[PDB]
């Protein structure tokens, strides 16, 4: 090869194929009518609804253990769209330490 | 030298398998009295891990006073991770020599970069799935702590 | 029981487990040395091929590149390795430069006795190196014509022309006044006229007891001589002469 | 630029020791004033090379002891040289200038075995470079067993005259000034090892509590004498050794640090752990590297040790809450040069800086703090020289720093460990009764 | 997390991301970072790995005692630690200078056991969380981790065949290995062999 | 490591507990609880 | 520094004294405790 | 100006410790006996039943001191171990 060598390029592999969009979203649509029936069949068919609920400073506590509930999931949440990991750690460690106080009064008053 | 397709360099952000890179060198003959544009179409680039992975053909892109600019397309780099080389030997008898080589780290991508969760189309189902279990489960613990 | 259990458990302790495994107590220490004159005295981005169980200490003490180390997980690379440290010195500084390896280090323990040293563990660098190249290498030829495995004048002419053999082996008989060297590992008389020379590498540091040797790939022949020729004429100047004998060589191309 | 013409030389000589590893120049000059009103200035002339590296220049009357005010000033450059008294329109005054550069020669052959005596090569100017007009002129080079010259001139004036130990020029009857025309090169016979610090940084951790002073230095030490051909060989080495040829060998093999008066608690430590081959007398470190250093050999470490307190600090007179501490500002090898010098002192955690001297004119300070054991606000306080070319036996001077330190911060510091384990108690009372 | 380590197996680079276990390295630099900012001893990192072993084998002895308070009186477990405090079947991998995994990997497989048999012995559920919680520790931690996964379950099924089912073993179990498996999932050497 | 071991390599580093080892699975075997079939399937 | 002879010494009776102590312990607890 | 502080410097008297470096393992042990023969009580009083103000009371004033207690004989044990101040 004293004079010139031939050229040479890289073969790349193709990548994984997606599919397609109208059945993905036929397959969402199915979970969201699933969801929605399930939620249907708690509130009125199967006659499971809100016969008891607490008042004055237990109605607090409530709203307390029910703002934990929901703010644990929030934090989820905003972690599944790039949040870092210490910052989810800081936000729960602020927010479980009111809340597991608010939640064990809720649970041990009302029962 | 070699740098990003973009014109970011390389210690800004190192490289990445599938990126797109560039590479540009420029020669100069001396005829005795002073240095000119060396007009040479043979000149060959190799990127080589141990053997060459890509052998591309120098143009002439460049022009100065005393010195002509070849430089290679636009191109995808390997798709393996490892310790590469970038070489330019010009070695043709009956003239000068002339070797430049330098050896770059060519790393895997990270988590960081792989394309998310909801760009797929193919994952649209199970991410719905997900999110219908934690909107039943929100409401089933709140319905539990309220009712006989 | 529980008395003689504390009594116990404090004496094993003492004596077994409490060994420090990089400075041999009977106190020397050649490792540090070697791998701080790599650390100090060669320069950042320069290779180190050494046997796979030396790799995270050069990683770690002499903190330079190597070739293996110890999470052995691609076993070719390795036998690359194994290849290059027995064949002859005209094979091994090829295999040696197409990876970009600038040092090459060897333990030797004939000095004083270290047992653990890389002469004696080149079988198994044979075994692994020979399963996927039986035409390059073979273990019969190592041994000698009786079937023993010898480093002594009786040994094989394979062995004797080894890479490994001349690397750990370049001074050790002129060590003694007498010229008669004993090593201690085997068991074994060296004379001088043993050790053939070595023609592509060139020593670089030894440690104070001759455990570690560093040699450096010596580089390419600027006239494009293989450097063995550089060698036979600087060791044979004056005597080899021939009158006039036209060359025979293929057709200019 | 060149300096008002106001003076005249009318003795000249000049020595040169090239015994240290450091050129060392003494030049004794009898000088006359111009017969004008009476001015008190001098201008030596230093090129632009030397200049850039020269670590001592002081200059003092022959009769009197004492010194003067020489200064450096900030292609011939100058210093400065100022007189107490004005000196007469007409008068004759002896002056010697002494200056200690920080260039040795560059070896000669380069490649020398280990074995063989190395030479060193040196290039300096033969005429006097002066200011002024100069009458009578001397060179005289002394240090070496045998000197030659390298491109002798033709001229049989300008040649030197041999001499049992020394090597002297003829004196010179007139000389024009800014004469620079002839580059003298020159070698000598040299067997030291020529040490060379390429950055010394060391640190000195004042503390009342205990009442000791311990220091710790990191050294990065490369010989620069003639590499050795053939490569390393220890076969030879540990051939030679036995025989009676280590006289003075171009190698270092052992270092002498000589620290102050009582040290205890001495230690010798490198990148890659504790050396063992580290032998402590009476004012005396004696240090044996891992592997002897060679030509062109780069070794880092690190050593240090420990000292009462009552040796360094007084306390003033007025008042016992302000403290004079003289810190010592090198003390390492015999006959090294530093490159760079980074001096720290640690004052406790609350100290305040009040005055702050050195005796040899330093190129930048600073102030900081830094947080060490168990300093939990602001830690220590951190007074940074940074030095530039400084010799080992004749830079010797004491940085003197004048702090003070209230009792009222001086009790502080279990206070400040009493409220982190308050903090944890009444923390761990709330944890448990809640 | 991401490190691609260029300066071993020289020409193939190695990417050290995905061929370590990344619980020591971790352990070691919360400790030296927790010794730096909140108690005011800046320690060197080299001081922390040497002497991480010998601090971590007071923790086994602690987690040997409060698990052999299960399985007989406390008086009864306070023997087990003195055993363990000094035996040199243990100080032979943990000896001031070792930096392996094992010098964290035992503790771990004391401490994970020590839950199970609190969440098998009452059936509550948080004490089988606490347990798949620290066997991922251990599945990040080491590589040994399989001894557990083989040991769990065998002694769930020797309780299974010998006529002693209850709903206890249900809610323990199945919430051991509901988390615990898809906690270990998260590793990115093991990856997807706990089904595969 | 990877290698079968003879007996003296077990009274070396536990000093009298390998011969109270199987009087304690014994004496585990004697009484069966939940927690004594994981500590004797472990043994 | 300790010396290797002091820190044996010490080493055993550190596991003398925690030998000692369980077996107070154990023989305090078989007979206050109600069997 | 250089000449005077080197003046002052050499007259004035010298340094005189507070506490001697040879007696202070003594008083590291005499003060890592108290911190922890008193810490104890604190534990006792948070544990024991009683009035919540009471409780308080009897556990700062008596966590006060064992804290300078330990503050105090965690310098005396550094100093001794060798890493000072
Ligand atoms: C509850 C904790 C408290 C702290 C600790 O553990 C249990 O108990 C400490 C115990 O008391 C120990 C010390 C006891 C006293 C010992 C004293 C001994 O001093 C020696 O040093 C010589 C040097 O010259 C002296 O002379 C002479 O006096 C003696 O020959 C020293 O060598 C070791 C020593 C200091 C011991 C070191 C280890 C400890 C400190 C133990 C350890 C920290
Ligand atoms: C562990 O360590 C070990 C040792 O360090 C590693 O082992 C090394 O791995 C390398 C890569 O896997 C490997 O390199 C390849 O070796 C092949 C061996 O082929 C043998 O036979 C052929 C004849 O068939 C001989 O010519 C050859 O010399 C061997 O004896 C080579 O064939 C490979 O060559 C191809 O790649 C190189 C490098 O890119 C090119 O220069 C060469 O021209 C070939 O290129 C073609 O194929 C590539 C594939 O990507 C294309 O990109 C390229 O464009 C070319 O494509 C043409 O040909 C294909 C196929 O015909 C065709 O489809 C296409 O259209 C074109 O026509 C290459 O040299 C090392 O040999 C190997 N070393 C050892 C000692 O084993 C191991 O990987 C490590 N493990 C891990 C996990 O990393
Ligand atoms: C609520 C409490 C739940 C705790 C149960 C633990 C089980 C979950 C394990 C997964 C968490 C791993 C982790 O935290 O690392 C996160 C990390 C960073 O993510 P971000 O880029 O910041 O954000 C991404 C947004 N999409 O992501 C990764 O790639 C991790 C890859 C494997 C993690 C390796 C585990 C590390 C070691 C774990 C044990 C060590 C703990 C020691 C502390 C003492
Ligand atoms: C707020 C204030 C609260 C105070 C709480 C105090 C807690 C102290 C716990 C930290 C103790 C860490 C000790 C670190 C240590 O021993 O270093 C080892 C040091 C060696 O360092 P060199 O590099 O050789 O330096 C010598 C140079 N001449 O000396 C030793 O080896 C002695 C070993 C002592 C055993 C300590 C065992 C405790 C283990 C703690 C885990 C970390
Ligand atoms: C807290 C109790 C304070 C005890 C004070 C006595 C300390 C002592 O004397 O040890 C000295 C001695 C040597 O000091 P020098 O280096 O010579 O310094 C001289 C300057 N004066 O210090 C040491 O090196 C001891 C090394 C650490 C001891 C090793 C054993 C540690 C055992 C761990 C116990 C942890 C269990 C507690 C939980
Ligand atoms: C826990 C109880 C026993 C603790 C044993 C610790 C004694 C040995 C510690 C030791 O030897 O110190 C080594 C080393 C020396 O530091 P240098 O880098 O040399 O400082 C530079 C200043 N020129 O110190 C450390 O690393 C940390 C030690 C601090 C912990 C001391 C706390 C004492 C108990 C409270
Ligand atoms: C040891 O000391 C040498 C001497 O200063 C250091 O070498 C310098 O390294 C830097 C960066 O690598 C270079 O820019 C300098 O030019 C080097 N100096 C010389 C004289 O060569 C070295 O970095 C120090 N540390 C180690 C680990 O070797
Ligand atoms: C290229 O450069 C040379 C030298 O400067 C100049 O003579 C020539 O005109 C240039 N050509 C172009 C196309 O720029
Ligand atoms: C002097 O030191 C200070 C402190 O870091 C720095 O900010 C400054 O730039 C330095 N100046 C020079 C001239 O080195
Ligand atoms: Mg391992």
């Amino acid at each position: 090869k004293f004079g010139i060598k031939p050229e040479i390029h890289h073969i790349f592999h193709a990548e994984p194929k997606r599919v397609a969009k109208p059945i993905a979203v036929i397959f969402v649509l199915i979970i969201f009518i699933t969801i929605l029936s399930l939620i249907v069949t708690w509130l009125n068919s199967c006659a499971a609804a809100f016969n008891n609920i607490p008042t004055g400073v237990t109605a607090v506590y409530f709203l307390g253990f029910i703002a934990t509930i929901v703010g644990f999931e929030v934090i989820f949440a905003r972690y599944y769209l790039g949040t870092s990991i210490f910052e989810t750690l800081f936000s729960s460690l602020y927010l479980g330490a009111p809340g597991l106080l608010t939640s064990t009064k809720f649970l041990r008053s009302f029962g | 030298v070699h740098s990003h397709a973009d014109g970011t360099s390389y210690d800004e952000e190192p490289y990445k398998i599938k990126d797109k890179v560039i590479y540009s060198v420029g020669f100069s003959e001396w005829n005795g009295e002073e240095w000119l544009p060396h007009i040479a179409d043979d000149i060959q680039f190799e990127l080589r891990q141990v053997d060459p992975y890509y052998r591309l053909t120098l143009s002439p892109s460049g022009n100065d006073s005393e010195t002509q600019y070849y430089t290679t397309g636009e191109f995808i780099l390997p798709d393996r991770h490892g310790v590469f080389t970038f070489l330019t030997d010009y070695r043709k008898i009956g003239l000068s020599f002339t070797t430049d080589k330098d050896v770059k780290a060519i790393r895997h991508l990270a988590n960081d970069e792989y394309p998310r969760s909801w760009e797929i189309s193919n994952s649209w189902v199970y991410i719905s799935a997900i999110c219908g279990v934690i909107v039943a489960w929100i409401f089933f613990v709140v319905s539990f702590v309220t009712t006989s | 029981y529980l008395y003689l259990f504390v009594f116990h458990s404090t004496w094993v302790t003492r004596t077994a487990y409490s060994s420090p495994s990089v400075v041999l107590p009977s106190l020397i220490d050649d490792f540090r040395e070697a791998y701080y004159w790599l650390r100090m005295n060669s320069d950042e981005d320069s290779k180190v091929a050494a046997w796979w169980d030396y790799g995270y200490q050069i990683g770690g003490m002499a903190d330079r590149t190597t070739l293996v180390d110890n999470n052995t997980w691609n076993n070719t690379h390795i036998a690359i390795v194994g290849k290059a440290m027995a064949s002859p010195e005209e094979k091994s500084y090829e295999i040696l430069k197409e990876h970009d390896v600038d040092y090459v280090l060897v333990i030797f323990g004939g000095l004083i006795g270290f047992g653990g040293d890389d002469i004696n563990k080149f079988l198994w660098m044979i075994r692994i190196s020979e399963g996927i190249w039986p035409e390059e290498i073979k273990e019969r030829d190592f041994y000698t014509a009786e079937g023993e495995y010898r480093v002594d004048a009786r040994a094989s002419e394979t062995m004797r022309n080894s890479l490994l053999y001349k690397m750990s082996y370049k001074d050790f008989p002129q060590l003694f006044n007498g010229g008669q060297a004993t090593d201690r590992v085997r068991q074994q008389m060296i004379t001088p006229l043993d050790v053939p020379p070595l023609d592509y590498f060139d020593e670089v540091f030894t440690s104070e007891n001759w455990m570690v040797r560093i040699y450096q790939l010596k580089k390419d022949d600027a006239q494009g001589r293989t450097l063995r020729d550089v060698g036979e004429l600087t060791r044979s100047s004056t005597k080899t002469r021939r009158s006039i004998k036209r060359p025979e060589l293929g057709l200019r191309v | 630029y060149e300096p008002p013409a106001t003076w005249e030389n009318v003795d000249y000589k000049r020595t040169i020791d090239v015994s240290n590893a450091y050129i060392s120049e003494t030049i004794e000059i009898t000088i006359k004033n111009i017969a004008s009103e009476p001015a008190t200035e001098y201008f030596t002339a230093f090129e632009s090379g030397i200049f850039s590296k020269v670590s001592f220049f002081s200059a003092y009357f022959t009769n009197e002891a004492t010194f003067l005010n020489s200064q450096l000033l900030a292609e011939i450059r100058y210093g400065i040289i100022q007189f107490p008294n004005a000196i007469s329109p007409q008068e004759e005054v002896s002056l010697v200038i002494k200056s200690f550069y920080n260039t040795v020669g560059i070896p000669y052959p380069e490649h020398v075995g280990m074995s063989e005596e190395q030479h060193l090569l040196w290039e300096t100017n033969r005429l006097p470079l002066s200011a002024y007009d100069t009458k009578k002129a001397s060179f005289t080079l002394i240090g070496s067993s045998s000197f030659e010259e390298y491109h002798p001139p033709n001229d049989e004036s300008l040649l030197g005259k041999a001499n049992g130990n020394s090597f002297e020029f003829g004196p010179w009857e007139d000389i024009p000034r800014f004469s620079s025309n002839e580059t003298l090169a020159i070698v000598y016979s040299h067997n030291a090892p020529l040490n060379q610090v390429v950055n010394l940084r060391r640190d000195i951790w004042l503390s009342h509590w205990a009442s000791t002073i311990q220091f710790e230095e990191y050294y990065e030490l490369t010989n620069k004498a003639a590499k050795l051909s053939k490569g390393f060989s220890r076969l030879e080495l540990m051939k030679q050794i036995q025989t009676q040829n280590m006289r003075q060998t171009h190698f270092v093999t052992v270092l002498d640090m000589l620290l102050p008066e009582g040290a205890t608690d001495h230690y010798f430590t490198d990148l890659v752990g504790l050396v063992s081959t580290s032998h402590a007398e009476r004012d005396h470190f004696f240090i044996r590297p891992r592997f002897p250093i060679f030509g062109g050999w780069n070794y880092n470490f690190t050593v240090g040790w420990t000292n009462k307190l009552s040796d360094f600090l007084h306390v003033s007179s007025g008042s016992d809450e302000k403290f004079v501490a003289s810190i010592p500002i090198l003390n390492g090898p015999p006959d090294t040069v530093y490159d760079n010098v980074e001096l720290s002192v640690f004052l406790p955690e609350g100290a305040e800086i009040f005055d702050i001297d050195s005796p040899v004119p330093f190129t930048n300070v600073s102030i900081e703090t830094q947080k060490s054991y168990f300093d939990l606000n602001k830690g220590h306080v951190k007074l940074t020289f940074s030095y530039r070319n400084l010799i080992s036996q004749v830079a010797n001077g004491q940085v003197l720093i004048k702090y003070d330190y209230p009792k009222s911060s001086f009790f502080k510091k279990p206070l400040s460990i009493a409220c982190y384990i308050f903090t944890a108690l009444m923390g761990v009372f709330v944890l448990k009764t809640l | 997390l991401n490190w691609f380590d260029d300066r071993t197996w020289y020409p193939l680079g190695r990417v050290t991301g995905g061929t370590l276990y990344p619980g020591l390295m971790t352990t070691s630099a919360f400790i030296w970072h927790a010794l730096r900012n909140w108690l005011g001893l800046p320690i060197d990192i080299r001081n922390v790995c040497v002497l991480f072993a010998p601090l971590f084998s007071g923790v086994t002895a602690w987690a040997t005692y409060e698990f052999t308070k299960e399985i007989k009186d406390a008086s009864a477990g306070l023997l087990a630690a003195g055993f363990i405090a000094i035996v040199p079947g243990y100080i032979s991998r943990s000896v001031a200078g070792s930096y392996d995994n094992e010098a964290i990997a035992i503790t771990l497989l004391m401490v994970t056991f020590m839950f199970w048999i609190k969440a098998q012995k009452t059936g509550s559920i948080m004490h089988a969380t606490c347990a798949a919680l620290f066997y991922f520790y251990m599945v990040s931690a080491w590589g040994g981790y399989v001894f557990i996964t083989n040991l769990i379950p065998l002694h769930v099924f020797l309780l299974i065949l010998m006529g002693r089912y209850s709903s206890k073993l249900y809610s323990a179990y199945t919430t051991w290995y509901a988390i615990g498996t898809v906690a270990s999932m998260q590793i990115p050497f093991v990856g997807f062999l706990p089904i595969r | 490591e990877h290698q079968p071991v003879s007996w003296p390599a077990f009274f070396f580093d536990t000093h009298f507990l390998i011969w109270l080892f199987p009087a304690g699975v014994f004496l585990l075997f004697l009484d069966l609880k939940d927690e004594h079939v994981f500590v004797i399937a472990y043994s | 520094m300790i010396s290797d002879e002091q820190l044996n010494s010490l080493a055993i009776t550190f596991g003398i004294v925690m030998m000692t102590l369980i077996v107070i312990y154990h023989a305090v607890d078989s007979t206050m405790s109600p069997k | 100006t250089y000449e005077q502080l080197y003046k002052e410097f050499h007259s004035s008297k010298s340094f005189q410790p507070f506490i001697h470096l040879d007696t202070q393992p003594k008083f590291a042990i005499c003060g890592l006996i108290v911190t922890l023969a008193v810490l104890s009580s604190a534990l006792f009083a948070v544990g024991s039943k009683s009035s919540y103000i009471k409780k308080l009371f009897f556990y700062t004033i008596l966590s006060v001191i064992g804290s300078l207690f330990a503050g105090l004989t965690t310098v005396f044990a550094s100093n001794s171990f060798g890493v000072y101040v």
